[PDB]
RNA sequence: GAGCCCGGGCUCCGUGAGGGGGGAGAAGUCGUAACAAGGUAACCGUAGGGGAACCUACGGCUCGAUCACCUCCU
RNA sequence: GCCCGAGUGGUGGCCACUAUUAUUGGGCCUAAAGCGGCCGUAGCCGGGCCCGUAAGUCCCUGGCGAAAUCCCACGGCUCAACCGU
RNA sequence: AGGUAGUUGGUGGGGUAACGGCCCACCAAGCCGAAGAUCGGUACGGGCCGUGAGAGCGGGAGCCCGGAGAUGGACACUGAGACAC
């Protein structure tokens, strides 16, 4: 669980973030 | 100049008081008093004086502090310092903010806080 | 009894003597004991050590009990004896001993600076000293113009 | 025409207070004045809201003078020197309460406000 | 509202004067006059409600231009006249006096008394003060003004016993008042008490300027100077007898 | 020390903290700002009136399944999109189209609809200012246009 | 450090008290406790109590009866008028029997029933029931 | 001395292609992740990698594993 | 058949229940929730013993917090609501 | 989370029914703030009101009391009084 949603919250961060930063 | 001001009160030692004092011109002693102790000096002829008192909270039962800065105008006959009570007459304005005028001094090297 | 601090540990049972009036078995004059004082003093010894030397030796458990009453304003004790002669160092005993050795410590990290814990007592010093100005100040051993940094802790050492 | 109170500026801790209510009228201002030097005298009647008529000088050509006994006099004045608020006051000879002016023999000094009271004269300054 | 209160409700009426409290939506308001308004008694009201001589106000009002009521040892018309305290009111017409007197409670009262008291009403004058052409002049706070009394003070600072001749518009007898005479209370929660004065000694700082009284009964009462009016040496009759 | 300070002066640390723990009331922090009041359309009210764009039947929840009668409403002037829950057996029947349908809530504001229904906020009264359980009963009144 | 060294005295008193030991030593020692102990016994709640005063400080030892249920110091001790007595009386005390509400008072200490009957009030100090 | 206007800046209301997630619907698919040592104990913070559940490294923790083997403790 | 009764019910809001806002009168090992640990500023809170003041604090008096509404009495309207004292 | 430039004070003066930076000339650099200022939201305020065993919580309706307004916004006369439903 929390592994999972740790790198989920990430890769959503990171690529969101990703996406504004762009 | 120099006459009795009464509240049973003895008045400043020397005079020479500007006509923003009650021993000069239209500006006159009345009214309440109260008592409060020196913050600073800075201003020219200008004290500030803030009065610490208690009020109660019902719901609690208990007592918070607050703290009333008051203006207050110190007469060239006697000088305030930091860290002394002071005694206030009620008189009009000076100005804005200065309603007060400082009428006996009870001054004191001691500090608290 | 205890105080942990910068502990879990509990203090020393360490325990005075209920005597409230002094031996008698015990004898010297109001005259002998202050020679006594006096001369210690003058060693190089401090109050504690002064008081520790005269039980050790001349057998007064405590100096209050003993003199006072010669001038029963208060109790008449080692350095309360001092000050009257003009022996008493301005700055409280506490306060020095404190301030004395911190000044040591300084030079220690000063060439060995990777120390922990050598750090880590540098700060529980100076935060007693703190403590033990502010209050002074109040009493009046030390004037309130001044304030504690490590450079006027260099000062009142040398 | 001025306004205020003067409950419209800001408080004294730097808040900014708003005027809720409008002007009401006791409380309105008229503008300040010139009152010259010259040869003649112009004078108007304004009545307050007190409801008293009071004078207001637009000008005047005697005030006059006292000593320390106090012998009053109407007569010739000549320009205002010396005026404590501003000098460009004193290049336009305008009088106030605390005005000082050349008299016939001596300096006098100005000691009361003819824009409410319609008067003018004056007491010897002593060197 | 940035104009003169020139109305006054019922539930606005003040309950010092005994009024009815939800007659109506209106209640009769005072004029000025003599004395001040909440603590005066319209004449209205004396006459339509305190001794029901009228039923309706056309009633009432007729009545005051006719002439069934003097004030003052004056004659009347306005029926909005607030009739003072302390007071002298006549009815001449049957030959009564009644004075305005305040009750223990606090409501206005009115206590019959005699003819013969009905020429005389204590004056205790609100003020002393210069005037020009080198006089003073005797106050009060139903307004009544005198001239006289022989140049400076020759007796006491205000608290002033008069005696007036009230057809007469004149007065006489002054006489103190001193520490043991008496006094009526006629402002504060002790009124309705005559008394023997115990002292005029005063803490006079500020507003209160302190006088003890104790009465028959013994009820020490602090009133100021002013609260206190110097009913004399005892001449009328105490409110509640 | 139970929480709190006691001594006579602290008071004020109490009248804060409470303030400050009150905010975790959902319902009172919701209403004190007036979350209550803006989110959910009516603009607080009782009820409103609107004009039935069409109807539609939607399906039922969990253990369900039942052709609940609700209609598309537009509010007038909250000029909001209201989908409907309509009470009744037969009703959907005395519902024209564009007539006016005055709107309601149904079991507590909360947002939470009934148990079967998944949307529904609210509830109907009306069809042309005469209501539906008078339209149940044939005899009461009849409907119009 | 402590404070409140008369409620860590009462309290003592108490759990001493609940065990049913026979008597009490209470190392800090004062007037307040001693007042409050004299009071006690003048109401009669303990049996006798000698302090020794040792240079360190005054120690109580307390004879213990079997009266005293429950006895307990106030809070931020607060001031109570004379007409909140009565509110302060249905609360902390367990009924209208008992009344050692000790408050402190300008006649000097007292209980509650030894201030009612005078007439006089103030801040709380503790209680005793 | 108002309203009024003009040029710019800042903010807010009605409304918009497109875009994010939630509580769900539980008849399609992939896998077996956890819950039994779940069939490689599990979790944990950090880092990389994998379609996914997740795997691995390093450090920690037992809310840890089943006998066995060894060691202590009323 | 039960309730209530010219009412009864629906939606909405507020208060109670909710010691689910803890003053009265809540918790925080594992249920939600202890800061990874320390320091000391502001604050709150403070061992004993004597003396001054009496600021808080209590007691008494006195000025005062409009009417109305509330509570109690008596009186009025057939009764009460409502009003008057 | 820092705000403040008639801004805080001083001297002298104007204007006003009148004190006052109300306004203004000159001089000074204060004034306010973590005992929460400033700014933003929301809101007439009080008597009361609802509820609750109490403590408390919510509320400003008739009515009374005080203030503000009169299509938005400014402006004077006339009158004791208006910047005038």
């Amino acid at each position: 669980m929390r592994w999972k949603w740790i790198k989920k919250r990430i890769r959503r961060l990171k690529r969101q973030r990703k996406k504004e930063r762009g | 100049m120099m006459r009795d001001i009464g509240l049973r009160v003895q008045p400043p030692a020397e005079k020479c008081d500007d006509p923003k004092c009650p021993w000069h011109g239209n500006l006159k002693i009345h009214g309440r008093v109260f008592e409060g102790i020196v913050v600073s000096d800075k201003p020219r002829k200008t004290v500030t004086v803030e009065r610490q008192y208690y009020f109660y909270l019902n719901k609690y039962e208990r007592y918070e502090l607050r703290r009333s800065k008051i203006h207050a105008h110190n007469p060239p006959c006697i000088n305030a310092k930091v860290g002394d009570k002071v005694l206030i007459a009620e008189t009009r304005p000076l100005s804005k903010t200065k309603h007060f005028v400082v009428v006996a001094v009870l001054e004191r090297a001691e500090e608290r806080r | 009894m205890a105080r942990m601090h910068a502990r879990k540990r509990g203090k020393s049972g360490s325990k005075r003597p209920p005597r409230t009036a002094p031996p008698i078995w015990v004898e010297y004059t109001v005259e002998e004991i202050e020679n006594l004082v006096v001369k210690l003093r003058k060693e190089g010894y401090s109050t504690a050590m002064i008081g520790t030397i005269l039980r050790d030796q001349y057998g007064i458990p405590s100096v209050k009990l003993f003199k006072d009453p010669d001038n029963p304003n208060r109790n008449l004790t080692i350095t309360r004896i001092l000050e009257k002669h003009g022996l008493a160092p301005e700055i409280p005993e506490d306060l020095m001993f404190l301030i004395r050795r911190a000044v040591n410590l300084r030079k220690h990290l000063e060439q060995h600076p990777k120390d922990l814990h050598s750090m880590r007592g540098l700060q529980l010093i100076e935060s007693k000293i703190r403590r033990l100005v502010k209050y002074y100040k109040r009493k009046g051993k030390l004037p309130k113009n001044w304030r504690y940094d490590p450079e006027t802790a260099k000062l009142l050492v040398r | 025409m001025a306004i205020w109170q003067g409950r419209s500026l800001k408080k004294p801790s730097g808040g900014r207070i708003v005027l809720a209510r409008k002007k009401r009228k006791r409380e309105l201002g008229r503008e300040p004045s010139n009152t010259r030097v010259a040869e003649q005298d112009k004078r108007k009647i304004i009545r307050t809201y007190g409801g008293n008529r009071k004078v207001r000088l637009t000008a005047a050509a005697y005030a006059n003078v006292f000593d320390k006994s106090g012998k009053g006099r109407k007569v010739r004045i000549i320009r205002v020197i010396e005026n404590p608020a501003n000098r460009q006051f004193a290049r336009r000879n305008i009088i106030t309460k605390g005005a000082i002016i050349e008299t016939e023999i001596g300096k006098a000094k100005v000691t009361s406000r003819p824009g409410q009271d319609g008067v003018v004269n004056a007491i010897l300054l002593e060197e | 509202r940035k104009g003169p209160k020139r109305h006054l409700k019922r539930l606005a009426a003040p309950t010092s004067w005994y009024i009815e409290r939800k007659a109506y939506k209106w209640a009769v308001r005072p004029r000025p006059g003599p004395h001040n308004m909440r603590t005066s008694i319209p004449l209205l009201y004396i006459v339509r409600d305190y001794l029901g001589y009228a039923k309706t106000a056309r009633e009432a009002r007729k009545i005051l231009n006719e002439g069934k009521f003097l004030v003052d040892g004056r004659v009347r018309k306005d029926y909005k006249f607030p009739v003072g305290i302390m007071d002298v009111v006549s009815i001449p017409e049957t030959g009564e006096h009644y004075r305005v007197l305040p009750n223990r409670i606090g409501k206005l009262i009115l206590h019959p008394i005699s003819e013969d008291e009905a020429f005389i009403k204590p004056l205790r004058i609100r003020n002393k003060r210069m005037i020009k052409g080198a006089r003073v002049q005797l106050n009060f706070h139903d307004g009544t003004n005198h001239i006289v009394s022989i140049a400076e003070k020759d007796n006491y600072f205000t608290s002033y016993t008069v005696l007036m001749k009230v057809p007469e518009r004149e007065i006489l007898e002054v006489l103190p008042f001193e520490k043991g005479a008496y006094v009526f209370v006629t402002q504060g929660k002790n009124v309705a008490r005559k008394g023997r004065i115990v002292e005029i000694k005063r803490f006079p700082m500020g507003w209160p300027d302190v006088v003890t009284i104790e009465d028959e009964e013994g009820e020490l009462f602090d009133t100021l100077k002013e609260y206190a009016f110097v009913v004399g040496t005892d001449k009328p009759k105490i409110s509640l007898p | 020390g139970k929480k709190a300070p006691n001594g006579e002066f602290a008071g004020r640390k109490l009248k804060l903290k409470r303030k400050k723990f009150r905010w975790s009331d959902i319902r009172y922090k919701r209403r004190v700002l007036r979350l209550k009041e803006k989110s959910d359309p009516l603009e607080g009210a009782p009820q409103a009136r609107g004009i039935v764009l069409e109807k539609i039947a939607v399906e039922a929840k969990q253990p369900n399944s039942g052709m609940r009668k609700a209609v598309r409403v537009q509010l007038i002037k909250n000029g909001k999109v209201v989908t409907a829950f309509c009470p009744g057996d037969g009703a959907i029947k005395f519902i024209d189209e564009h007539d006016e349908v005055i709107i309601e809530g149904i079991g507590g504001p909360k947002g939470g609809s009934m148990g079967d229904i998944p949307g529904i906020r609210y509830k109907v009264v009306k069809v042309n200012r005469v209501s539906l359980k008078e339209l149940v009963k044939g005899r009461k009144e009849k409907p119009r246009r | 450090t402590l404070l409140d060294p008369l409620a860590n005295a009462l309290s003592h008193i108490t759990n001493s008290e609940r065990v049913g030991k026979r008597e009490v030593y209470i190392k800090p020692a004062s007037k307040l406790i001693g007042e409050v102990l004299r009071v006690m016994q003048k109401y009669g709640y303990i049996g006798e109590f000698e302090f020794i005063d040792d240079g360190r400080a005054g120690v109580y030892r307390v004879q213990l009866l079997g009266r005293i249920n429950k006895a307990g110091a106030i809070k931020p001790r607060f001031p109570v008028k004379v007409s909140e007595f009565e509110k302060w009386e249905k609360r902390f005390l367990p009924a209208f029997e008992f009344g050692i509400l000790i408050v402190s008072t300008s006649q000097g200490v007292m209980s509650h029933k030894e201030a009612i009957e005078k007439g006089i009030g103030g801040r709380l100090i503790a209680y005793v029931y």
